[PDB]
């Protein structure tokens, strides 16, 4: 009660922005080893899907699948959905459709850091035991 | 390229139905041709732009609900409230057909159809119509229904997933909260720890 | 009871097509019957659950077998890589069809069949029910286009809700959050003022 009465005491905070907000989580959980709560142990890997016909264009979206949700949900669960396929992209997934895969895998060979390439099964399986199973088994 | 086909009972032999289709290019408007069959033969004709908008002209009413009432009888699109009578006059070749109503004959339309001399050509190519008909029905039938499955799976496995997320939700900010109140009480020890050692000092 | 309609192209007159319409209760190894016609005339003839025992041992073939077979065949089942034949001779009325392979042809079976007293009963039969068939067809697919439409808005309903439940909880998680890393600010800064007061003294 006492904490909730000092939180409402505080009237608003929105001097940050979501790089330095997503920094500071990480600072505080790295600190605190906040890592093992079932949610936001995503917060550290940045998450990219296939939903673009051509991939780094904002023009193709192929919203009315099951990619949307998918994302959705590990971005809820505390993934950093990007938009943008940049350096820093350390976990992909990809549907059913392989078509692309030779691209996924010479843009990780050109880039200086390789993520590595995973399927929507993945989370999918992932979400029920809450913990990061490991990639092998979905490369 | 558009055909229809019907089934009516000729007033003159009120005992079995006759399959009439209509085909025409792009719209009725322009014309249409008319091929009418009992099984066994064929009669064939044409009504072109000019004969149309002439009955029209005739019985002094706009193309457009003429052509309108004309696809009501012809095509089979009559609704509840209204009834037609088609007569074929064999010897005449002359078939013509009326909109009955409550003991009132009003002529519709009439035309001279001609007697084909091979009707097994028109008659297989009626059928061959209907078969590939009914076969581009079911195909896109079957396509449709399996599309149906598959998006009522997606949904459901979307609405457990947002049962759960809704569910894990409400326990995210106790869950938050208690790690809050935990760290804020180490840190309530640490000032204590701090004031008790300047106090002794 | 069950009908299926097929076009079979005779070897004898390849440029003309027949139709045969095989009609069963419940299943083919209890016999059927079969039509075929040419638009001009027509023929029939049953295949009772008799006949089928006495084709097959006289074949010595198992029924298994001979009832895929007549699957295949009579209910135009053929695969790509499968062909079959199909020879009907009005003469001595029989029909006999057998399967095409490695351009050797084994006989698979042969019927006899009675010419029908007039076609036109059968040619309008058939063309009835051509016609129900493709208006049950229409409003089945009316049916499972509204079925679409419908589940299709339910699922944009629920990524909508997904939506806002999302965006909802990061808006809670980061005001929450925001307002932890204050307060803990401001106590690490009493927690410095007192460790240096404590080190002056």
């Amino acid at each position: 009660n006492q904490l909730k009465e000092v939180f409402s005491g505080i009237k608003n905070s929105n001097e940050q922005t979501p790089e330095e907000m997503a920094s500071l989580i990480a600072d505080l959980e790295y600190r605190y080893s906040w890592d093992c709560s079932p949610l936001s142990m995503f917060r550290r890997h940045t998450v990219y899907l296939d939903s673009y016909a051509v991939i780094n264009d904002l023009s193709t979206k192929n919203e009315g699948t099951r990619l949307a949700i998918k994302a959705l949900e590990l971005r809820f669960h505390g993934a950093k959905v990007v938009s943008c396929l940049a350096e820093g992209v350390s976990h992909v997934i990809i549907g059913e459709d392989h078509s692309r895969v030779a691209d996924f895998k010479a843009f990780r060979r050109t880039f200086k850091r390789k993520f590595k390439i995973l399927k929507e099964s993945w989370v999918t399986d992932s979400i029920d035991k809450c913990e990061l199973q490991e990639e092998n088994q979905y490369l | 390229m558009e055909r229809k086909i019907s089934r009516i009972h000729l007033v003159s032999e009120p005992s079995i139905t006759h399959f009439l289709q209509v085909s025409w290019e792009k719209t009725l408007e322009s014309g249409f041709v008319i091929t009418l069959t009992d099984g066994h033969s064929a009669w064939t004709g044409t009504v072109s732009e000019s004969e149309i908008s002439q009955e029209a002209d005739d019985m002094a009413m706009e193309k457009g609900k003429y052509v309108g009432e004309l696809r009501k009888a012809l095509l089979s699109g009559a609704g509840p409230a209204d009834v037609y009578t088609f007569n074929f006059s064999k010897e005449s070749c002359y078939f013509f057909f009326e909109k009955n109503l409550k003991d009132v004959s009003f002529r519709l339309g009439s035309f001279n159809l001609e007697k084909v001399e091979n009707p097994a050509e028109v008659i297989r190519e009626l059928i061959c119509y209907c078969l590939d008909t009914i076969a581009e029905n079911q195909a896109k039938n079957e396509h449709l229904q399996k599309e149906n499955e598959r998006l009522l799976r997606d949904w459901n496995d979307v609405q457990g997933r947002f049962e759960k997320c809704v569910s894990a939700k409400e326990a995210l900010e106790t869950d938050l909260y208690k790690r809050f109140i935990l760290v804020l009480n180490e840190k309530k020890t640490k000032i204590r720890s701090l004031h008790n050692k300047l106090l002794n000092a």
